[PDB]
RNA sequence: CGUCGGGCCCGGGGGAGGCCACGCGCGCGUCCCCCGAAGAGGGGGACGGCGGAGCGAGCGCACGGGGUCGGCGGCGACGUC
RNA sequence: GAGCCCCGCGGACGCUACGCCGCGACGAGUAGGAGGGCCGCUGCGGUGAGCCUUGAAGCCUAGGGCGCGGGCCCGGGUGGA
């Protein structure tokens, strides 16, 4: 089970040609010439019912729809979103200051921790400072600033997958006719797990940010536009 | 012969129905009820058909026998099946698969029996 | 006898697979040889001029045997003679380019329809880009996109033209089978030239674009495709 | 635009018998399929010979 | 005399890097080398498109014969869709 | 030196051939010519175990739709053979 023995220098092209590959993997010497279950048999269950019942699985359907759709052609591409490769904008590096643009925190400045496996951005702020908790955000809906703080030698707990942030739903279990409205669960409770994780992750970044001056005041502010400056002329 | 009957009746018939951009036909043994040489229920020397049972329960299947081509009285044999969906479906597939009785209308008949039995089953409000 | 039929079928499949990769290797090595050639006349057309200069004398190069023609005028109000010669050249549309072998007869043809066309002598890279990007062939008088070499050898094979580089070699180096391959290619339907052309009526020499340009045909092609 | 004289694009030839003769239609199907699935131009010539009018199918004398 | 010339870069010989879509036998040829005791006969190398006689499979990745997700968010009856 | 499928009994649609499917090119138009019209009106021979006083024709309609179009279908009302 060796590695590919062929470094990709540009995608689709191998660093060596077929003869070099032959030489390197040595097919000059290893040249080789030549060389369930559908039915389970259940016991009898008699008596005088002799003959074990061969019970077949994958039973034939008892109903067939009147028409159908022919199967699609084969696509050879377009893998599901689960294994899409994740691209990161070059301007984004662990520990920069970002600015929120769509969510209910429009204009806030947050700090940027590791990027989630799904491609979403796992960011947070000093909740104590800007009331921004551990929250996912999209790399496309934020503007990257040049202001970078070093966040090396900090620990991001393993239980911070996208599944951890996945929105939870309650409705609607065993309620078909909506006449008694479910007047509970509307207040999304903040479970203690989020609290403890937030506290632990911020405790190690609060002093680090407290070193460089007026970053507290920096992050407390909310970005905005005035009758002067224009975004393209600005340098972020 | 068969192909004659097909072309003489293909566009004029008591059962043919031409309507707003479709065509159908209402022969007693017309699978798919569509005006086709293959699915026509009258011209073929060997023909099938499935219809609901006389009462409100079951499926009847009609087979055109071989010998009585010129005698419509005994040209068909009808048998009603009043078993569950799966066994009846298996039986009717057995008719045409094991008998080679025009093994082209097979799952056409399968679908017609399935839909007939479904419609037969009562509707939940 | 079922296993007998299966081994026979595997025999046929292996034979065809083997023939296929033999053909692939053939066209690979043939393309390598074509590249070795293509370098050669370029290097020469450098070096004899170099050496005549070192001798203080002149080295004229031969007038190219191949030219590319593009039509630059519409179809409204066309004199019958110009219309007919254009129909001869398969330039039935505006921007409907096609290749042509050069001789006295063809040059006189071009002198007839000077204003309705723009032409010149394309180089290798222009030929490659054109034939790859917009290569369409006449098979049973049907314009089919050149997307497979076997599709070529279906009809061009009888003259030994199999792979696409065989067409390129036949075209750039105008060989024995130039006429057949040229007629085989559907005339190239092209876009409109990005950035304009600064005039359409007058001849290229007097600031326009009608007529002949020796090399700027390649700039026009890059802006063209 | 393209300068094609479109008056001659549609070649006029019989695609099928102009009649409604039922047996004729049947053997037209038969020989249509035959000439499609066989490499004998004889079949093609007979096929196209089933189409034209009676004036183009003159009766052959015994002699 | 000159050619970052050609001759599958004709060729050969030698020494403390790169390129090859070059790499089963056995035999038959073609060429080359050794002894050559006829410069005979054997010993070896290189090439072959030459010679009665069956077959790899087993997984993956994809700039590969026309888009999918095995991604997600919000809102809902007397006011809205 | 015979393995004649099968633990199975199994296996999408299709082909009104005057139908369906594939590919390419093309599409202006008076006078004029041709083809199709499941466009339309009236009456006749057949056919729909057609519709109809539990409401036909006809007319009206800010109602719903189809057809590229000729036009058509349905909802609501009036009307009464
Ligand atoms: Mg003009
Ligand atoms: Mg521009
Ligand atoms: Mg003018
Ligand atoms: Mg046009
Ligand atoms: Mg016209
Ligand atoms: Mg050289
Ligand atoms: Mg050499
Ligand atoms: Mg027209
Ligand atoms: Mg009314």
């Amino acid at each position: 089970p060796h590695c590919s023995r062929n470094p990709v220098l540009v995608r689709g092209i191998g660093r060596y040609s077929r003869s070099a590959m032959y030489s390197r993997k040595a097919m000059y010497k290893r040249k080789y010439s030549a060389a369930v279950l559908a039915t389970v048999t259940k016991p009898v269950g008699g008596d005088k019912n002799g003959g074990t019942r061969v019970v077949k699985l994958r039973k034939m359907p008892r109903y067939y729809p009147t028409e159908d759709v022919p199967r699609k052609l084969l696509s050879h591409g377009k893998k599901p979103f689960s294994q899409h490769v994740r691209k990161l904008r070059a301007s984004i590096t662990p520990g920069t200051i970002l600015i929120i643009l769509t969510g209910r925190h429009r204009g806030k400045r947050v700090v940027f921790l590791k990027q989630l496996a799904s491609g979403l951005l796992l960011v947070t702020g000093p909740l104590v400072l800007n009331r921004v908790p551990l929250r996912r955000t999209h790399q496309k809906f934020v503007i990257a600033t040049s202001t970078k703080i070093d966040i090396s030698n900090v620990k991001i707990p393993k239980h911070l997958t996208d599944a951890y942030f996945k929105k939870k739903k309650l409705r609607k279990p065993r309620h078909q006719e909506g006449e008694i409205f479910d007047t509970e669960k509307e207040k999304y409770e903040i479970t203690e797990q989020r609290k403890i994780d937030q506290k632990a992750v911020d405790s190690q970044i609060l002093p680090k940010i407290k070193a460089i001056p007026q970053l507290q005041g920096y992050l407390r502010s909310v970005f905005a536009l005035t009758n002067g400056i224009y975004p393209h002329k600005l340098v972020f | 012969s068969a192909h004659l009957q097909w072309m003489v009746v293909r566009n004029c018939s008591s059962f043919l129905i031409k309507r707003n951009k479709q065509t159908y036909s209402t022969e007693p043994n017309n699978l798919k009820a569509r005006n086709s040489f293959r699915y026509n229920g009258l011209i073929h020397r060997k023909t099938v058909g499935v219809e609901p049972a006389a009462d409100g329960k079951g499926v009847v299947v009609v087979i055109k026998r071989r010998s009585g081509q010129r005698k419509p009285a005994t040209s068909y044999v009808r048998t009603t099946i009043n078993k569950n969906a799966r066994a009846t479906l298996s039986s009717i597939r057995h008719m045409i698969r094991k008998n080679k009785y025009r093994p082209d209308l097979r799952m056409a008949a399968i679908r017609r029996a399935s839909a007939i039995l479904r419609s037969q089953k009562p509707v939940m409000v | 006898n079922f296993a007998e039929l299966k081994i026979k079928r595997l025999r046929k499949k292996f034979a065809q697979k083997m023939l296929r990769k033999a053909r692939r290797k053939l066209i690979y090595e043939k393309a390598k040889h074509y590249h070795k050639e293509y370098r050669q006349m370029y290097r020469t057309e450098i070096r004899m001029a170099r050496m005549a200069r070192k001798a203080g004398n002149f080295y004229v190069p031969a007038e190219p045997k191949l030219a590319f023609v593009i039509r630059i005028r519409g179809i409204n109000g066309v004199s019958p003679k110009v219309r007919k010669v254009l129909q001869l050249l398969r330039l039935r549309q505006i921007f409907n380019g096609t290749f042509v072998k050069l001789n006295k007869a063809s040059i006189n043809m071009l002198r007839i329809v000077e204003p309705y066309i723009a032409w010149g002598y394309p180089n290798l890279k222009s030929v490659n880009e054109l034939i790859y990007k917009r290569g369409y062939g006449k098979i049973n008088k049907k314009r089919i996109a050149l997307t497979d070499n076997a599709l070529i050898a279906r009809s061009l094979g009888k003259y030994g033209i199999i792979c696409m580089e065989d067409l390129i070699h036949e075209i750039y180096t105008v060989g024995k089978r130039f006429k057949e391959a040229n007629n085989f290619l559907w005339p190239f339907k092209l876009s409109s030239p990005r950035g304009g052309m600064k005039k359409k009526t007058t001849h290229f020499v007097e600031g326009g674009d009608a007529g002949n340009r020796e090399d700027q045909i390649n700039r026009l092609i890059r802006r063209m495709n | 635009g393209v300068d094609i004289r479109h008056n001659k694009d549609r070649k006029v030839r019989r695609k099928e018998p102009k009649s409604q003769d039922i047996y004729l239609r049947l053997l037209v199907k038969l020989y249509r399929f035959l000439a499609r699935r066989t490499n004998s131009t004889f079949n093609q010539v007979v096929l196209k010979r089933l189409f034209m009018s009676r004036t183009n199918r003159p009766p052959l004398s015994l002699s």
